């Protein structure tokens, strides 16, 4: 709506992205993950924090 | 040694000594770790993310 480029803001985050549900980590497993580099190359989203 | 000795002293064959024809019961072996391998001098740190 804003004509923004390469907008950061979404009305909702995706609840499905490519026909199946977005990954959920939340960030004290995030933080402790020590196989990060494959993880962040198929998306996901990160909750249980402000 | 016949005449001027009186009297004379025996014990049993010190293992110590050995003949110079039995020198093959010397050789023995000894293993010496790879010198690839490193010693730690550092301590383990325990830590948690939650």
């Amino acid at each position: 709506r804003f004509g923004f480029r390469d907008s950061p803001f979404c009305t909702s985050l995706p609840r499905t992205i490519m026909g199946n549900d977005v990954r959920r980590i939340s960030y004290n497993v995030f933080s402790m993950m020590e196989d990060i580099d494959d993880v962040i190359s198929e998306g996901f989203i990160l909750y249980d924090a402000y | 040694s016949k005449m001027n000795v009186s009297y004379r002293l025996y014990i049993k064959t010190p293992a110590c000594l050995l003949p110079l024809s039995d020198y093959m019961r010397a050789q023995h072996d000894y293993v010496s770790p790879s010198s690839s391998r490193v010693y730690i001098k550092d301590p383990a740190v325990v830590y948690t993310r939650s």
